[PDB]
RNA sequence: GGAAGCUGGAAGACGGAAUCGUUAUUAAGCGCCAGGUAGUCCUGGACACUGAAUCC
RNA sequence: UUUUUUUUUUUUUUU
RNA sequence: CGUAGCUGUAGAUGAAUGCUAAUUAUAGAGUAU
RNA sequence: UUUUUUUUUU
């Protein structure tokens, strides 16, 4: 049922072509905290997503013999966030899309969640006789320890699974197939 | 090794199995054993000839209630193998410091004991 | 002997050994006796404990005939061929019919000769003759002495398959 | 007995539980777990030692001497129980990820190293004949650009 | 028989010649060969013996047997040899080089003694000076090192006539 | 003697049998050494250390004795155990003084096991500690293991037979000598049984008994923060250090040895070669146990039912009067194994039933009052039978749980039927009108 | 793959992958 | 144009003379791919392992 | 691990 | 991953790999001996 | 540089 959904988690990543604009950007998500009706803000987790580079080769002035070369680096940055039991949605949603600052896109990743069943048993207990015969931190989620646990498990798994089917659908001339015609 | 006609496309590239044979099919059967009444048959496999790898023990014959399976040289037995060599004037000079020392290089493994002493000194 | 003797290595006569294992030394021993530069120095073998287990086998079998015992062979798998250096010359010298093969594969990567028949089992004249020369080594005495039944007369083809599986191959 | 009162009634408990179990004062005096770390080239180390005289093995249940079948690697992995005179009482278990044949014989001597010192500061100091805790930051120089195929191979 | 050559195919090792306890006696790990080393007159002369394969059916002893060990019985019997007949066990007159001993060279900068020698890929340098202690007692250490290093690892350095 | 200079190859023919029939406590041990106290010191820079400390000890066993505890509470948590073990086994207005003494040496034996545990015993301390507890019965299920690997690597060591004695002057009133070499083998067969029979089981062993419980295995949550996390630029952090820190993720694991089982083995083979020599009955009841194994021994080697046979084969031969007053601890444990020679074994072991309980009195209660307790503590060395019956206040409290086990036993078999429908009836009705009279309180009511 | 090194890759990349191709010359 | 089966008696054991240079994870060997927008090099660019010696 | 295995190692990652 | 270690063959006087009646793959087209 | 199996051998 469409009303029985609920955003389990929302992964938010980040590119930035520089270093200061990745830098603002963070600034500018932590400002956008500490200001939501609930005692306690939402605190995503963070996780680096290491820096990928990119440097072509030329020749080098023309009409030599390849003597020098000149190369042209073009580094890159990236950054993730994790979000676990996201009630407000205007309030992360929002926040994410408003911090950013110059050439730093975003992607975005929700994850929905629908129960079944709802368990309703165990009424009130029989009973007979004898015949005689709080603890909050400052910078911390306050989402319990037992949900992240089996929301993170999940993850683990969709990714191992792209990954194999993907690498089996990966050959060159697409649509070629051994003594086909 | 040897070579005939009578390879299954590309199973043997036209060579004799060797249990196709006379005397090794003689030796390659362990279920006719019950017949024995006067006694029994054993069989081992140490060398290195070919990679054991799995080495399926159910679909050969034996039963997994009847397979020895030993481990590697203890320390009290190391010693003795050591000391038994010294009485033949095989080693040079083995001294009682280096004993153990040497236990951990070859792993107690008879096979690499014998051939790590040969080659050096020994000690 | 027993349980407090493991690991003990055992004096042999170099003639005694001879004469008990004509066909030669038990795996790789041939190898390490080598080495000793004493012509006349003993061969020693070490006791494991994986011989004591099989050693008491044996013991009970031979006295229950004269379904406790044990009536199949074993497997060692995993120094699985040292024990045989010290199993089988201790079983010959207690009156016993062993049949001595460390190099079972000699005759089938050496030169030789292959006569197919319809059988479809190829046979080994070259080789067939060295088996029996060999096991008469030491053996003798004995097989001359043991009787012949007369319900296995002779049952068997030329390549030493059975009457009713030859047969079938005319089918 | 005053003296081993402080000493004693100091380190139960309080700060630091973890170093507890001692084997006498003199002849071992080596705690019973041990860690340590170690990285030589593009590879890493993480050796752990723990009371026992059972066998030595790497990774995946396996023996040592197949991942160095060369005996100057094997010694090399093993130099500091020489010295230390711990030959058959402490365990033994190297875990690498990555590099050669030489290369990760060389981080087992510095993790194996870093681990003897934790478990005994007092072992620490005869170790340094043989440079052991020594290790070696710098790695292969790049290949420099233009005619020459290798770092300075030169060209007709 | 002095010559040191290096295959172009060949797995490169750390320590090609392993040295024993006994003076003249060294293992060869290159071609898996034993040799003996001797002094003759004035040069390192060795006696390879073969270790590739290829008879009586008694005892795997002698004769052709392709054994690893065949190499190991040939030497023995050899060494004994040399010494019941005393043919020749001298001393070796012929020098290594005009530094005493080979690996040892003297320094240029200033009065020094340096002994360079590797060890499982690392090096040592310095070593001991020569003006604090003369050109005697300096020159006695420098030679010290080198065969003191060489027991414990059981490298063997093959000496050139030149 | 061969005329070539060797031994005759016919002498080892067959193999040697074992011993280990002395038993004793360690109550009659000490007053020995309390006596020969003048003739025992008769007896380089270690010189001195193997002096100093090997006469202090002497006098002080006959720290402050048994008082002064919690304090105090090395070698010094070992010699005080001796002396609490030897004080409980003396007992084996008046009730209120005695109580006192005796809460206090139970209280204070379970004080020292905590600081035993937090530190690992020496080879030269592990076989004192587990002796002690086989002479008292006080064995426990998570101090066994640890001690049981000390006892194995110095067995197997290379200074085994060379080596000398241990200095506490404990072994040098015993029987055996040439240090842990030989005084293993003449262990007794008794104590023997409790290496092979040793649980290994946890407590988060509970899915078969208590219930469905799912055991963890990520105790470590690592969570990063806000306050803790790593910067942008992670080029220059690593230039900041003076060495490396941060490495791949590499950790090794921990891999089990064999945690006492290579010893067992060794021990198993002991107790087959004392089955044919014709020895007691009591010292036959260890075999049997060890034979009975289900988590040591395994189906490795094919020679449990080959020892089993045997044993059945020579219990069968023997009389009924050494056969009667053992007869439940040989029917509990020769009924959890299932052999071809199970019929004829239990046919023999039934009809001395019939004799045995007619003999007693069962259907002059002393008759049936002191058969009970010979075979409820005399007989039963530190076994633990069905519902804890382990080694009488006004009537039939203490009889009527040996009588329930024994039932349970011989309809356990799975080889043929347990026994006669007559002998059933005869069986309940002998325990029917004993359990009628029993008090019809206290703690001690059958749980 | 003109010369010996790149040619001979070919060849001992297909053995790995469940193949025997001769080997021999080149 | 690249590779492969079969077949195979293409031209080579000459010269210890001489010219191109390496400041040690240098030198000497061996193995892998990224781009060149279908295939298409023994050169150039780029990574990793074994890794000795000298008076420089 | 005495009913355990049945074995060579790479150039980004358990944040 | 390659020269592995290990281990069978001939401890090669004879291991040089180009020439071609003939097919494998990309491409709209690379064909004739 | 290469392993057995769906059953018809006293």
């Amino acid at each position: 049922a469409l009303s029985a959904y609920s955003l389990r988690s929302l992964i938010v990543t980040y590119n930035s072509r520089n270093r200061s604009s990745m830098n603002a950007t963070i600034e500018n998500l932590k400002n956008a905290l500490r200001w939501t009706s609930p005692s306690e803000s939402s605190s995503p987790s963070s996780a680096p997503s290491s820096a990928p580079s990119s440097a072509p080769s030329s020749s080098w002035s023309p009409f030599k013999y390849k003597y020098a070369l000149r190369h042209y680096v073009f580094e890159d940055h990236r950054y993730a966030f994790a979000f676990y039991d996201v009630n407000s949605v205007q309030e992360v949603v929002s926040a994410a899309l408003g911090a950013m600052a110059g050439e730093t896109c975003c992607s975005c990743r929700f994850s929905w969640r629908f129960a079944g069943r709802p368990p309703v048993s165990l009424p009130t207990p029989p009973r007979l006789v004898p015949s005689s015969r709080a603890t909050v931190l400052r910078g911390h989620c306050p989402t319990d320890k037992e949900f992240i646990r089996r929301a993170l498990e999940e993850e683990q798994a969709v990714e191992r699974i792209r990954k194999k089917l993907d690498k089996k659908q990966l050959q060159w001339f697409p649509g070629k197939t051994p003594w086909a015609p | 090794e040897y070579v005939s006609m009578r390879y299954e496309g590309t199973r043997f590239n036209g060579h004799i199995p060797a249990f196709h044979l006379s005397t090794p099919r003689l030796l390659s059967r362990f279920d006719d054993a019950q017949q024995f009444q006067r006694g029994l048959k054993i069989c081992a496999t140490s060398w290195r000839r070919s990679n054991r790898r799995d080495y399926r023990p159910d679909l050969l014959g034996v039963r997994q209630e009847e397979i020895r399976t030993v481990r590697n040289f203890s320390p009290l037995e190391f010693a003795n193998f050591v000391a038994y060599y010294h009485k033949k004037k095989i080693l040079h000079e083995f001294p009682r410091e280096k004993l153990d020392y040497f236990y951990m290089l070859s792993g107690g493994n008879g096979f690499q004991a014998r051939r790590l002493l040969a080659s050096l000194y020994g000690g | 002997v027993g349980v407090e003797d493991v690991g003990r290595f055992r004096l042999f006569d170099r003639h005694r050994l001879v004469e008990l294992l004509p066909e030669g030394l038990a795996g790789e021993l041939s190898r390490d006796v080598e080495m000793i530069p004493s012509a006349t120095s003993p061969i020693g073998v070490m006791l494991r404990k994986a011989t004591l287990e099989l050693q008491m086998q044996l013991e009970l079998f031979a006295r229950v005939h004269a379904l406790a015992a044990v009536q199949r062979g074993f497997l060692l798998d995993g120094g699985k061929s040292c024990v045989l250096n010290y199993l089988i010359p201790w079983a010959r010298e207690n009156n016993w019919l062993v049949v001595y093969e460390p190099l079972p594969s000699r005759y089938a990567r050496e030169i030789g000769d292959i006569k197919r028949s319809s059988a479809g089992v190829y046979i080994q004249s070259s080789f067939s003759q060295e088996f029996l020369e060999r096991l008469g080594r030491f053996n003798r005495r004995l097989l001359e002495e043991l009787p012949v039944a007369r319900r296995c007369y002779g049952q068997a083809a030329l390549d030493g398959v059975h009457r009713l599986y030859a047969e079938r191959s005319y089918h | 007995s005053s003296d081993s009162a402080l000493i004693s009634g100091a380190i139960v408990r309080a700060f630091n539980p973890e170093r507890m179990k001692v084997f006498m004062h003199n002849g071992c005096e080596w705690l019973w777990q041990a860690e340590g770390t170690g990285t030589r080239k593009r590879a890493a180390a993480h050796v752990i030692i723990r009371r026992g005289t059972g066998q030595v093995r790497v990774n995946n249940d396996e023996d040592l001497y197949v991942r160095w079948p060369f005996y100057y690697n094997r010694m090399d992995v093993l130099q500091p129980f020489f010295l230390t005179g711990t030959a058959g009482i402490y365990d033994l278990f190297i875990h690498v990820r990555g590099g050669g044949s030489s290369g990760q014989a060389g981080a087992v001597r510095l993790a194996v190293g870093r681990a003897l010192v934790s478990a005994c500061p007092a072992c620490a100091r005869l170790l340094e004949e043989d440079m052991v805790l020594y290790e070696d930051t710098r790695q292969r120089m790049p290949k420099m650009p233009g005619r020459m195929k290798a770092r300075k191979m030169r060209t007709w | 028989r002095q010559e040191f050559f290096w295959p172009e195919k060949a797995r490169r090792t750390r320590v090609p010649l392993y040295q024993n306890s006994r003076p003249n006696l060294v293992y060869d790990q290159r071609f898996r060969r034993f040799m003996c080393m001797w002094y003759a007159n004035g040069v390192q002369v060795f006696r390879p013996f073969s270790c590739r394969g290829r008879l009586p059916d008694g005892l795997g002893i002698g004769r052709g047997s392709g054994t690893w060990e065949r190499a190991r019985a040939k030497a023995v019997v050899l060494l004994k040899q040399l010494q019941r007949q005393g043919h020749l066990d001298r001393l070796a007159k012929p020098d290594v080089t005009r530094s005493g001993v080979r690996g040892v060279y003297f320094d240029t900068e200033e009065k020094l003694w340096v002994a360079t020698w590797n060890e499982h890929g690392l090096r040592r340098f310095k070593a001991f000076p020569t003006m604090e202690m003369g050109f005697d007692a300096a020159y006695q250490a420098a030679v010290a090192v080198r065969r003191q290093k060489l027991r414990e690892n059981y490298i063997f350095s093959m000496q050139r006539n030149r | 003697l061969l005329d070539t200079g060797e031994i005759v190859p016919g002498a080892f023919a067959s193999v040697k049998k074992v011993g280990d029939f002395p038993l004793l406590p360690l109550s009659l041990l000490l007053s020995r050494l309390k006596e020969r106290r003048q003739e025992l010191l008769r007896d380089f820079a270690r010189e001195e250390e193997r002096i100093q400390r090997k006469i202090k000890i002497l006098e002080l066993l006959a720290s402050q004795g048994a008082i002064g505890d919690a304090k105090r509470i090395h070698a010094d948590a070992v010699n005080l155990l001796l002396l609490l073990a030897a004080e409980a086994e003396t007992l084996a207005e008046e009730r209120q003084l005695w109580r006192l003494k005796c809460e206090g040496n139970e209280e204070k034996w379970n004080l020292c096991i905590s600081r035993l545990k937090e530190l690992a015993l020496d080879h030269e301390d592990s076989f004192l500690v587990f002796y002690a507890m086989c002479s008292t019965n006080r064995f426990d299920a998570v101090l066994l293991p640890a001690l049981l690997e000390r006892l194995e690597a110095s067995f197997f060591s290379s200074q085994a037979l060379s080596k000398p004695l241990f200095h506490p002057i404990f072994e040098v009133w015993d029987p055996p000598c040439e240090s842990f070499a030989a005084l293993i083998n003449v262990l007794p067969l008794s104590a023997k049984a409790v290496v092979v029979t040793a649980d290994r089981r946890s407590e988060r062993e509970r899915r078969e008994n208590e219930g469905w419980l799912a055991p963890p295995e990520a105790p470590p949550l690592v969570l990063p923060n806000w306050q803790t996390m790593h910067p942008v630029d992670m080029e220059a952090w690593e230039k900041k250090q003076r060495r490396v820190v941060r490495t791949r993720h590499v950790k090794a694991k921990i891999i089990r040895q064999a945690d006492g089982r290579k010893l067992a083995a060794t021990m198993a083979l002991h107790g087959r070669q004392a089955i044919h020599r014709d020895a007691a009955v009591s010292s036959l009841v260890s075999v049997a146990a060890m034979c009975a194994s289900n988590s040591q021994r395994a189906l490795r080697g094919e020679l449990l039912p080959e020892t089993l046979n045997l044993l059945a084969a020579e219990l069968l031969g023997r009389s009924a009067d050494a056969l009667s007053p053992h007869l439940l601890s040989l029917s509990f444990l020769l009924s959890q194994s299932s052999v071809s020679l199970t019929e004829r074994l239990f046919l023999h072991l039934e009809a001395v039933l019939r004799g045995w309980l007619e003999e007693n009195g069962f259907v002059a209660s002393e008759k049936r009052r002191k058969a009970s307790e010979e075979q409820l503590r005399n007989l039963p060395p530190g076994l633990n039978v069905f519902g804890l019956v382990q080694s009488d206040t006004e009537s039939a409290l203490w009889e009527s749980r040996v009588l329930a086990a024994l039932l349970s036993s011989f309809l356990r078999v799975d080889d043929y039927r347990p026994s006669l429908d007559f002998v059933l009836l005869l069986s309940d009705a002998l325990r029917n009108s004993l359990r009628r009279t029993a008090v019809l309180h206290e703690k001690d009511v059958l749980s | 793959c003109m010369n010996k090194k790149n040619r001979l890759a070919l060849r001992k990349r297909r053995r790995r992958m469940g193949e025997r191709v001769s080997l021999r010359y080149r």
